[PDB]
C-alpha cells in the first residue's frame, strides 16, 4: 500500500508540475512575447533571462516524462530506471538554476508591478516568483520520493538505487554550479 | 489587500510537509504524509482584517546550500523550525538556518518554532534518546535560542494533535502587519 501511495503522489504532483508550468508559460511568458500588454523597458526583450530554460523544461516533462512515469504506475519498485533512461534531461535543471537569481534581481528592479498586474488580471494564487520557483523545488523532491520507495521495496531494488543516484547527483551539479 | 510570503526552513526533521498539510488541511494527514506540499495562499482573517497568506515548503532542499536561498529573496516572514525530539535539528537552527537566512535577509522577521509536541511526553521517544545520553528539547532551551538569533517568538507546536499550529501561522502574520 505504501509504496502505491507514493507512486500515486508522484504521478499527481508530476501533473501538478506539468499544469503549473503550462499556466506560467501561457500567461506570464504570454503576456511578454504577445505584444498584447505594453511592457516596461528595463525587462523588453530578456525574457530569456526571466523565465530562463523553462519552455524546454516543460516540454521534456509535457512530451516525455510525465507519460514515461504514468507507464510505471503499476511498476513503483522501477520507477528509478525512468530517471536513468532521461538523466541527460535533468542536465537542464543545472541551466535554470544558474539563471534564477539573474532572474530574480531583473524582476525587482525593472518590472514594476508587471508581473503583480497579470497576475491579478487573471487571478492566480501564484505570483510569477512562486511560479518560477517550482522546477527548483522539483528537482529537489524527486529524491525524497525515490528515497520514500526505498523504505518499502524489497531487494528488487537497485531498480531504484540507480535513479536515486542521478537524482542525487543532478541537484547537486545545479547547486555547484551557482555563482 | 496584503499578501505575505512565508518560508518554512529547518532539517528533514522537522517535518516540514507535514506540518504544512496538517496546518493546511486541518488534519494530520495519517495514512500517509505526503511528501509534497506545493506553495499554497489562502485568504485568512487575523485582528479582523483579512490577509492573503502565503506558504512555501523548501523540503529536499538540505543538501542544497546554493539552491535553498533561492527561496529567500522578497520573503515577509521565515518559520524556522526544529523538532523538539531532536537536539540535532535545534542546534542547527544555529548552525544553519539561522546564518543563512540573515545572510540573504538580514531585516526579515523569524519565528523560531519547535515541532513535534506530543513526542516529548512520549516514553518510546524518550528512551530512545536517553540512549543516546540526550533529552528532548525544554522549553526554556527554546526561548532562549529565539533570543540569541531575534527571533520575534518561539512557539510549540503539534501537526499530530494540532497543539499551537493555527497560533504559528497566526503570529506569523502579526510579526508582518
Ligand atoms: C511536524 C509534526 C509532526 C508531529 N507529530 C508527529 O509526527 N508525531 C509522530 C507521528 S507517528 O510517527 O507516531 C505516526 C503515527 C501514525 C502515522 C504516521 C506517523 N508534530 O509536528
Amino acid at each position: 500500500r505504501k509504496k502505491e501511495f507514493i507512486m500515486a503522489e508522484l504521478l499527481q504532483t508530476e501533473k501538478a508540475y506539468v499544469r503549473d508550468l503550462h499556466e506560467c508559460l501561457e500567461t506570464y511568458l504570454w503576456e511578454m512575447t504577445s505584444g498584447v500588454e505594453e511592457i516596461p523597458p528595463g525587462i523588453l526583450n530578456k525574457e530569456h533571462i526571466i523565465f530562463g530554460n523553462i519552455q524546454e523544461i516543460y516540454d521534456f516533462h509535457n512530451n516525455i516524462f510525465l507519460k514515461e512515469l504514468e507507464k510505471y504506475e503499476q511498476l513503483p519498485e522501477d520507477v528509478g530506471h525512468c530517471f536513468v533512461t532521461w538523466a541527460d534531461k535533468f542536465q537542464m535543471y543545472v541551466t535554470y538554476c544558474k539563471n534564477k537569481p539573474d532572474s530574480n534581481q531583473l524582476i525587482l528592479e525593472h518590472a514594476g508591478t508587471f508581473f503583480d498586474e497579470i497576475q491579478q488580471r487573471h487571478g492566480l494564487a501564484n505570483s510569477i516568483s512562486s511560479y518560477l520557483i517550482k522546477p527548483v523545488q522539483r528537482v529537489t523532491k524527486y529524491q525524497l520520493l525515490l528515497k520514500e520507495l526505498l523504505t518499502c521495496c524489497e531487494e528488487g531494488k537497485g531498480e531504484l538505487k540507480d535513479g536515486l543516484e542521478v537524482m542525487l547527483s543532478v541537484p547537486k551539479k545545479a547547486n555547484d554550479a551557482m555563482h | 489587500m496584503q499578501a505575505i510570503k512565508c518560508v518554512v526552513v529547518g532539517d528533514g526533521a522537522v517535518g516540514k510537509t507535514c506540518l504544512l498539510i496538517s496546518y493546511t488541511t486541518n488534519a494530520f494527514p495519517g495514512e500517509y504524509i505526503p511528501t509534497v506540499f506545493d506553495n499554497y495562499s489562502a485568504n485568512v482573517m487575523v485582528d479582523g482584517k483579512p490577509v492573503n497568506l502565503g506558504l512555501w515548503d523548501t523540503a529536499g532542499q538540505e543538501d542544497y546550500d546554493r539552491l535553498r536561498p533561492l527561496s529567500y529573496p522578497q520573503t515577509d516572514v521565515f518559520l524556522i523550525c526544529f523538532s523538539l525530539v531532536s537536539p540535532a535539528s535545534f542546534e542547527n537552527v544555529r548552525a544553519k538556518w539561522y546564518p543563512e537566512v540573515r545572510h540573504h535577509c538580514p531585516n526579515t522577521p523569524i519565528i523560531l518554532v519547535g515541532t513535534k509536541l506530543d513526542l516529548r511526553d512520549d516514553k518510546d521517544t524518550i528512551e530512545k534518546l536517553k540512549e543516546k545520553k540526550l533529552t528532548p528539547i525544554t522549553y526554556p532551551q527554546g526561548l532562549a535560542m529565539a533570543k540569541e538569533i531575534g527571533a520575534v517568538k518561539y512557539l510549540e507546536c503539534s501537526a499530530l494533535t494540532q497543539r499551537g499550529l493555527k497560533t504559528v501561522f497566526d503570529e506569523a502574520i502579526r510579526a508582518v502587519l
